[PDB]
């Protein structure tokens, strides 16, 4: 079936390659790749992390109603005796 | 020819990962389903181990574990091992399922099917091992899983009490338990094997979403390499886990064995599943909760019929990301209430989720995929 | 609900730090001579004590002070004989409807995992066994109950178990309640998890190794692709 | 080497005969009378006896006449109650210790599985149960045993065990050891293999329908091959 | 196309049992594989049902199997199919053995080679099986059959031990018995779908020895009738055997609990293995009566290479016939002297019987081979 | 592979078949069938037959003689007292 013979039909495309002995593994990492990451991160902000914001206040606030909720009341001797 | 291509044993390996045609472009995520495989192997060989130490009656089991950790050599750090690989094994599923909601590869109708398929066989298998212990949470655990099906309004009852052999939860389901933890593992290994053929057939998509018939690769020896680097890190991730810090997922009250006349006053299911445990705890009626809570996973059959997009990737479509981390997010709200006490706020709170959950499934993503289409003007 | 316990300072906390088999040579007194009279500890031996802090010359003789029930003999009849290394840690009742009757109808439970049975481990126990005092105002116990504010409901069968100069520990340490409340802690730690030690020991190395070999095959993979990660393409239409 | 077994003509031994359950019921009584003196039967209790020869009613009324241990109580000891439906025919002895105490040395066999346990089955047990006799010329026997021809050496430990009017049976039956020894052989036979009846019963049935399914099956498979049985060939080369 | 055709799961059905081409003319000694597949359905079925009810514990497991057939609903006959079972599974291999050797289909190797794996771990299992009851007979089985690699000289003993997990044969080995019958079984489940692979690239050989591709037929309907006309009868014989005349192959002394003060008087193995027995009685030193034990199975694998003759089948060849059926009663009298004392007149017959084995098979049929081409003048 | 386009060359054959509903199954079986069987019986009965005789002689001596070998020789007791 899917074999490297076959697969599509293409024309008028070059292609250069070296070897890996000829050339480096990390060849430019602080001078490039850095930077790189960040604006891969700046692309992606906005779209994923005010989600989770949004859980992080949910949660707090969750957490301190429960915890209020367990302390006595002083109404509930005080008022009327 | 070469050897490679002169026999059909071999040459099916060939077509499988020697000479597959691979796209060029797919990342990380990738990697998590030979990761799925590894966890299936080291839990199978762990526990042909185990089995041979423990002992399936309940006036034994949880001692034969003692047993176990305490006079056979090394078989603590075993025990640690099996524990620890399950997590490790839940964490690269729903990590897998997630990639292919996001990258459109429900496409792929048969290899999504058994995907669901092989989803429920591992959540049963998981179920059926976290009650072989036999301590204060395993037989509660066993209990509810058991009573489940009384709410089958003409037949239940008669089905629970032919699943106990009995009248009541005792010695002659434990050893059930047991044939069916063994069995299960190899079933899901034969439909692995059918999962992957299926996949051969058309070939992986890439989070472009375009085809990649223009730039394969072949398997060797790019993806190899890649693929053991990703074991390795695996590898490290869970000795640190099984040494350094074994207690971090562990819970106290399974190591009080078991009292059938009291129930603890806090109830906590293994992580894994917790968010259906709060599915289940939000609706006020038996037969809705239980149909609610096998629905929160059937659903996923129907998200391939719901597709509305021209695109299949969701990498060049924001509103729709937007969405699905909202989505993951609800997933990890009830992953907390499941943990709380069944008290008002966290009632309250889950009820909520779920309706999100469902809601976002079936209504919200159909639409924003139509007003999508309609600011690109197709 | 229960009252939350702080952590302290123990010496065995650290990730690569071992347990002070000082302390659990006397916390095991403390054990033999207060805690075994209500309590059992069913999954230890004698045998479990050597090396740890006792020569197998040293834990026969521990063995030989108690009195165990064997048989049948040549008759058919149950005999008593002294102990050995292989036999278990002596149970105070022989069963749990006697050990009732024997609390006021409460159970001690077994100390085997304790210390892995609660939440707060050692910190809460420590906590338990210090923590006794006079009830509030308007509270009210029932008949043979103590109040101890660490208890869930506040209320506790158990007599306050210790105090100063209930024992005398071998070593001339002077026994103030703190020091043998430390001391049973740490023996509760050794008796829950004996493989702690070698745990810590075997994953300095292996560590290191796994560590090691990340960075190695990282340079295997981008050896293998710094062919298509430096590839160039061009188009050349006859046009 | 041992004696072998004559074949008798016994009623059960029929492809479809049943047990007869009268000689059941007093073969039964001669294992109370007698023979659950030294012998124990572990694998058989009083609910079973229920629909083979007496009613729940009656059963339980056997059960009542023994006295059984159970507990603990509340206070955490043992006690004596009478039996029920659901306990096991009880034990002569505690341990194989005082039942060789109480034998000189040899040791009674369980007579659960007796019958399926041994050459010859019910031919055997009736041959050695009524076959004692004195020893030849030339044999003499040491302290305590007999001799038998049918034991494997000759000398058994076990007196014999029966003779006439040892017991009287309910029906009125006359006791003379022969009739004796062959009702205690049908109990021995359905002690050992209580689906008897129901698995002749349920023979008839299904062998019936696997007879009756191979001609018509062999007929289907004719009619698909008829095809092939009938052809016929030809060779017409141009030549 | 028809869907027949439409898909790769349902092709290779197509291909392995519909369109499938079979010679015309193949007689009733071709139906024993079928049986053989359907034995090992059954006796997995059978099994898994018992285990749900089995002890492996030296103090519980005689009296788990008398609970099995005393108390369990229909259990005694559910017991009964399991052990007659295997008696009928060893019928059907041994007569798929001989089949071969006579019409020459050794000439298969793939096919060969993975049927002598089989037969190998088909043996192991059911001696595994045999020792689960822990009766008399059982013991003493198991005790002979793990001390058979002390044999090895430099390193036996230990491996002894090693397996045993101990001083001496008790409680650690009943587990590791019981693990491995389990888990066995799938294993020769997925070598039989290899076998069968292997053979679908050729197909089946037939008993003129002559190639059959002018004749082929599809194997449905005819090959499917046929073999459901096996299966009939197969079932006739096994019910017969089951409910009518259940103690024919049984033994006294597997009901006695295990003693290990004494071992009985006369010993004697389940029959399908008398003649190893019998082999393994006849040499009288220990590591050469080890040796020719095994050789007698593994000498099966150079039958191919000492193959001289033109033609492929014995139906042609008359002197020939005559040394099979020779061989065949060489191997009925070693399970008959397997039967008797290890006394004189036994003894003696054995040795000759083994002997003569052997010289068959490797020069008597050989030689034969020659004369008979040099009496057709070629 | 193997499939039924192309498993062989073959010339000039012809064949001829009816339906299995025009034929009878089972059309002669006491007037062809049975001498049918018995000439089968005829032409193997000397290949194998002969090897089963000679294992029932050996089986029957082999018991004679093991049963023989148990019964008390007189001259063991009357020879010399
Ligand atoms: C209480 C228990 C009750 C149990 C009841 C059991 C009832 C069973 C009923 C079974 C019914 C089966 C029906 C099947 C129909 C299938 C139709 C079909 O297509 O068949 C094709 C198939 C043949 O296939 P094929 O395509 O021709 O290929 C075969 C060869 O390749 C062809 O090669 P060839 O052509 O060269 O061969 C020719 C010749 C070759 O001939 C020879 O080789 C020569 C033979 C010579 C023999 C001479 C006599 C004996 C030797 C004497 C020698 C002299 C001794 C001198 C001694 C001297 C001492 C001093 O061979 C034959 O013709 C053989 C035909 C006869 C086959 C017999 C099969 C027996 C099955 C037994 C089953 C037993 C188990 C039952 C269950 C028990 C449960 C407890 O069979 C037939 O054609 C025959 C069908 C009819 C068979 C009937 C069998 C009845 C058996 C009844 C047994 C009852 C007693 C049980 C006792 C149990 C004890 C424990
Ligand atoms: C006694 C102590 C132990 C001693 C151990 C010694 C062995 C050490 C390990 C050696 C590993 C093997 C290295 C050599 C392999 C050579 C393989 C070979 O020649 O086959 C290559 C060639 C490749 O095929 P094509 O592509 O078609 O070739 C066409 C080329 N244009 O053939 C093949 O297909 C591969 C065949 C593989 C054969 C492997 C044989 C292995 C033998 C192992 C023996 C081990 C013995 C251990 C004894 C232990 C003590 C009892
Ligand atoms: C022991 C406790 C375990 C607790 C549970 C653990 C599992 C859940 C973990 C949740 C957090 C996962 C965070 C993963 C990192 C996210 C990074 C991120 O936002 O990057 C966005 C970046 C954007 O890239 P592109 O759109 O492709 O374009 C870039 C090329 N120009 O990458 C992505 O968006 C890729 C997203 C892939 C899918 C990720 C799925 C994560 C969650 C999956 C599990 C969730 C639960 C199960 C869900 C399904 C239930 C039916
Ligand atoms: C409520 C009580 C239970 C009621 C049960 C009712 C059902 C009873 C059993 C019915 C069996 C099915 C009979 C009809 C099958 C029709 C199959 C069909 O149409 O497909 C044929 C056609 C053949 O393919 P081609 O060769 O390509 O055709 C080209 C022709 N030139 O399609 C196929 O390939 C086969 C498709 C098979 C579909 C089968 C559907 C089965 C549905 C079963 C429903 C059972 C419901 C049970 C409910 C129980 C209570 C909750
Ligand atoms: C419960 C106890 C079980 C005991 C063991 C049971 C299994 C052993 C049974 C042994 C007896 C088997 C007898 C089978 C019937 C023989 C009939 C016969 O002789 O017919 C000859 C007739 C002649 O036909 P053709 O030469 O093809 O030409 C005719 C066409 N013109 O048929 C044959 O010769 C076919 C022979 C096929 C093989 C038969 C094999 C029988 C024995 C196999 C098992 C023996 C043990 C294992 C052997 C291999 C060990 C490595
Ligand atoms: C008899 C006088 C006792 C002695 C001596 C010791 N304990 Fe005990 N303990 C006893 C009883 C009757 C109970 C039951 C308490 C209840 O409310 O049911 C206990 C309980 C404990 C517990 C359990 C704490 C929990 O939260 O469940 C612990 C951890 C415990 N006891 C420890 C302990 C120690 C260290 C002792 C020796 C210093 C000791 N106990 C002695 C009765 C008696
Ligand atoms: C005490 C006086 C006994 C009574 C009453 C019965 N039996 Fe017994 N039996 C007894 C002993 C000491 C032995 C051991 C014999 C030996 O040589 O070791 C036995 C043995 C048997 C056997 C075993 C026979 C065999 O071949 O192993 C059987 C079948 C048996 N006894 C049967 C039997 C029956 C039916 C009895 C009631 C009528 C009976 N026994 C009573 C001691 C005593
Ligand atoms: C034991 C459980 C599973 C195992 C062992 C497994 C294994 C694999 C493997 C090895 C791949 C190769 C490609 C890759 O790694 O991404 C794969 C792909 C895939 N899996 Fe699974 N998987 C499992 C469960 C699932 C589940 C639960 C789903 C969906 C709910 C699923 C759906 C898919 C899909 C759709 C693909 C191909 C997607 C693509 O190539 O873009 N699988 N699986
Ligand atoms: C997908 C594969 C598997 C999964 C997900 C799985 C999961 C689990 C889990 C979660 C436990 C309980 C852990 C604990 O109590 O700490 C367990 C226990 C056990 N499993 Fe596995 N298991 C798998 C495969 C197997 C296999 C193939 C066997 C074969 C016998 C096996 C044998 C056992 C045994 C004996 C236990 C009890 C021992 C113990 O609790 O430590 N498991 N399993
Ligand atoms: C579990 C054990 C086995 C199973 C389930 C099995 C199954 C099968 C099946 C279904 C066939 C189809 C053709 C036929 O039925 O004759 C077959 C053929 C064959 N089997 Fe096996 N078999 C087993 C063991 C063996 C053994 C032990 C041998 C040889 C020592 C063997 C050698 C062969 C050969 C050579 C063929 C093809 C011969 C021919 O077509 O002429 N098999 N087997
Ligand atoms: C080729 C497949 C199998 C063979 C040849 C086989 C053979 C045997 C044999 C001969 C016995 C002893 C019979 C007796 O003592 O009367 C046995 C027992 C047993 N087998 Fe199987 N077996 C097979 C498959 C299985 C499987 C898949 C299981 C799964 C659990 C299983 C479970 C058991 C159990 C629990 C016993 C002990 C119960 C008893 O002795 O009645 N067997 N087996
Ligand atoms: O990892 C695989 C993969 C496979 C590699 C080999 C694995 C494996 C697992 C266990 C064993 Cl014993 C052998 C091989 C299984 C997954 C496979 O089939 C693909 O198609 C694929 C496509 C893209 C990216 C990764 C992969
Ligand atoms: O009350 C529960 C409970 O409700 C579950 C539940 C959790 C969800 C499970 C579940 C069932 C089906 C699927 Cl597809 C997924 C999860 C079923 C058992 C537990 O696991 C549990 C464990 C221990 C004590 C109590 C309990
Ligand atoms: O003395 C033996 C003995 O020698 C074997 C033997 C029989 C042949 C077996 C065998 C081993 C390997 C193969 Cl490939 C085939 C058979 C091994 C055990 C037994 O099966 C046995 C069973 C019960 C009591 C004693 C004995």
């Amino acid at each position: 079936g899917r074999e490297f013979g076959n697969l599509t039909r293409i024309r008028h495309v070059i292609s250069y390659s070296l070897s890996p002995l000829e050339q480096r593994a990390l060849p430019h990492v602080l001078s490039k790749g850095v930077p790189n990451m960040l604006r891969r991160v700046r692309e992606s902000f906005f779209r994923v992390v005010p989600q989770f914001v949004v859980f992080y206040l949910l949660y707090t606030w969750g957490t301190e109603e429960f915890e209020k909720s367990k302390r006595k009341n002083p109404a509930a001797y005080e008022n009327d005796k | 020819t070469p050897m490679r291509k002169s026999n059909p044993i071999m040459k099916m390996i060939n077509h499988s990962l020697i000479d597959l045609p691979t796209p060029s472009n797919i990342s990380m995520w990738w990697n998590f389903g030979s990761l799925l495989a590894f966890c299936l192997i080291l839990q199978i060989i762990t526990g042909l181990f185990l089995a041979m130490h423990y002992s399936p009656d309940t006036s034994s089991a949880f001692s034969s574990i003692a047993h176990i950790t305490r006079d056979v050599n090394h078989g603590w750090i075993i025990r640690y091992l099996h524990a620890n690989g399950a997590s490790m094994f839940f964490i690269c599923l729903f990590l897998h399922v997630g990639r292919g909601l996001y990258y459109g590869s429900f496409l792929l109708l048969k290899t999504w099917n058994t995907g669901i398929m092989l989803l429920f066989l591992t959540m049963a298998t998981a179920f059926m091992g976290y009650v072989l212990p036999w301590g204060q949470m395993s037989f509660w655990g066993a209990t509810v899983i058991t009573n489940l099906l009384s709410a089958i309004p003409y037949i239940g009852t008669d089905l629970v009490q032919w699943i106990w052999g009995g009248y009541s939860i005792g010695n002659p389901t434990l050893s059930r338990f047991f044939t069916l933890h063994f069995i299960l593992p190899f079933i899901i290994t034969a439909l692995t094997m059918v999962h992957l053929l299926f996949l051969h057939e058309t070939g992986s998509n890439n989070p472009c979403g375009i085809s990649s018939d223009s730039d394969k690769i072949p398997f060797h020896p790019y993806y190899t390499i890649k693929d053991i680097l990703g074991l390795v890190l695996l590898l490290f991730i869970l000795t640190t886990l099984t040494l350094l810090s074994p207690n971090l997922l562990n819970d106290p009250d399974n190591y009080i064995p078991a009292d059938p006349l009291n129930t603890p006053p806090h109830i906590k299911p293994e992580w894994y599943f917790l968010f259906a445990y709060a599915i289940l705890r939000s609706v006020p009626n038996k037969l809705g909760g239980v149909l609610a809570l096998f629905l929160s996973i059937l659903i996923l059959s129907i998200i391939p019929t719901l597709h509305n997009s021209k695109q299949q990737s969701m990498m060049f479509r924001p509103l729709s990301q937007f969405l699905f981390w909202f989505l993951i997010t609800t997933l990890l709200t009830l992953t907390w209430i499941g943990s709380q006490p069944v008290s008002q706020p966290f009632i309250f709170i889950g009820q909520l989720a779920s309706t999100m959950y469902f809601t976002t499934v079936l209504i919200l993503m159909p639409l924003t995929s139509l007003i999508e289409n309609n600011l690109l003007k197709w | 609900v229960a009252l939350h316990p702080p952590s302290y300072p123990w010496s065995h906390s650290g990730f690569l730090s071992s347990l002070d088999h000082t302390s659990i040579r006397r916390g095991f007194q403390v054990y033999k001579q207060v805690c075994s009279s209500c309590h059992s500890m069913n999954f230890v031996a004698y045998r479990h004590l050597v090396g740890v802090c006792y020569t197998e010359d040293e834990a026969k003789a521990l063995a030989a002070e108690v009195e165990v029930q064997d048989g049948p003999n040549e008759n058919g009849e149950m005999f008593m004989r002294p102990g050995k290394l292989f036999d278990y840690f002596p149970k105070p009742y022989p069963n749990s409807e006697a050990a009732r009757a024997a609390n006021n109808g409460a159970l001690p439970p077994d100390l085997s995992y304790i210390a892995r049975a609660r939440h707060g481990g050692e910190d809460y126990i420590f906590s338990l066994l210090t923590g006794y005092c006079e009830p509030p105002t308007g509270v009210s116990l029932r008949e043979g109950l103590y109040f101890n504010p660490y208890f869930p409901g506040q209320a506790i069968a158990m007599a306050p178990p210790i105090y100063t100069d209930v024992l005398e520990f071998d070593d001339g340490t002077p026994a103030t309640m703190s020091q043998i409340a430390k001391d049973v802690c740490t023996f509760l730690r050794w008796a829950s998890e004996p493989e702690h030690d070698h745990r810590k020991r075997m994953a300095l190395k292996m560590l290191t190794m796994m560590a090691l070999l990340i960075p190695l095959t990282y340079i295997m993979k981008r050896h293998k692709w710094s062919v298509l990660k430096s590839r160039k393409l061009a188009y050349r239409p006859p046009k």
